[PDB]
């Protein structure tokens, strides 16, 4: 068995660049910037698919 | 398609403890197929019909 | 006419701090029992009791 990836999902190749430190809420979070919108998200909960 | 009769291999069954508030973190999470379990006192069948 | 009304059997003097003690003990921020809890799964960055 190999899971399909589900239709939402977005391909995004692994990269040292996509990963930095970052503030959000006085914490020095690990920020993943996804590539198409631009947007950082400090948490790993609540990321795009 | 018949009920198992001798006492089958399961899967390790680990107990998360959530409480009012946690630090959740997921270095070394189990790869193999296991069982997530809240509550510590889960042999709550107990009375048995005959 | 001392008969026609017990006042519970109670002070003029404690009825009258009575009343005060009504209003001490209605008042919100002595009401820190609280009822009811929603259980919820999430991050708790920048907490705050409100």
């Amino acid at each position: 068995f190999v899971p399909d990836v589900p239709e939402g999902y977005v391909a995004v190749q692994y990269a040292h660049r996509l990963f930095s430190s970052s503030l959000a809420n006085k914490r020095n979070r690990v920020t993943y910037t996804h590539p198409p919108t631009g947007m950082a998200y400090p948490s790993p909960t609540g990321r795009p698919h | 398609d018949d009920v198992g009769i001798m006492q089958q291999k399961k899967p390790p069954t680990v107990v998360q403890s959530r409480t009012d508030v946690f630090n959740e973190q997921f270095a070394n999470e189990a790869l193999h197929p296991t069982t997530k379990v809240i509550f510590n006192g889960l042999d709550v069948n107990t009375e048995v019909q005959p | 006419e001392a008969f026609r009304w017990s006042r519970y059997f109670l002070d003029e003097l404690q009825l009258r701090r009575l009343s005060v003690g009504l209003r001490l003990i209605t008042n919100p921020r002595i009401a820190r029992r609280f009822n009811g809890v929603r259980i919820m799964y999430l991050t708790d960055d920048d907490p705050d009791p409100d």
